[PDB]
């Protein structure tokens, strides 16, 4: 399962994993922003390309 | 390690060769209470000073 | 076991 894989990958960076498991939501969210903010840094004109 | 199943019991074994065994105390820690975790299992965690070590 | 003998 997906947030199983996370908490090994937070694991390999030294931080524990029911830091994970607790701020669950909180992380979903912002990697949910992070992605909409590359697509529509993406749409518009400033060419990255 | 991984916390397991084979349909009734509990163990925890090692992610790249499948070794089950005892949860106890000493391959497990603890940290918070049990309604922040979303998909947190009711089972037994053993200690393994009271089998007949008390003396 | 050395010190847990009461
Ligand atoms: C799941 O694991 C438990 C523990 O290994 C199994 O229970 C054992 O079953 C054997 C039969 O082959 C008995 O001889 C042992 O005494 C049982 N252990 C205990 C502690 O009672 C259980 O059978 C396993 N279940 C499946 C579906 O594999
Ligand atoms: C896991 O175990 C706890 C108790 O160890 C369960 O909490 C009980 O839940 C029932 C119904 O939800 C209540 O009537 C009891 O009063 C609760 N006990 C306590 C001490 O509050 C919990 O529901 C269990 N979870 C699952 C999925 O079985
Ligand atoms: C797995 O998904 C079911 C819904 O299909 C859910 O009820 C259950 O809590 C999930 N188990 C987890 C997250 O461990």
């Amino acid at each position: 399962p997906f947030a199983m894989q996370m908490a090994y990958r937070f694991n390999g960076i030294g931080v524990t994993q029911n830091v994970l498991y607790e701020n669950q939501k909180l992380i979903a969210n912002q990697f949910n922003s992070a992605i909409g903010k590359i697509q529509d840094s993406l749409s518009s004109t400033a060419s990255a390309l | 390690g991984v916390f397991v199943s084979n349909g009734t019991h509990w163990f925890v074994t090692q992610r790249n060769f499948y070794e089950p065994q005892i949860i106890t105390t000493d391959n497990t820690f603890v940290s918070g209470n049990c309604d922040v975790v979303i998909g947190i299992v009711n089972n037994t965690v053993y200690d393994p000073l009271q089998p007949e070590l008390d003396s």
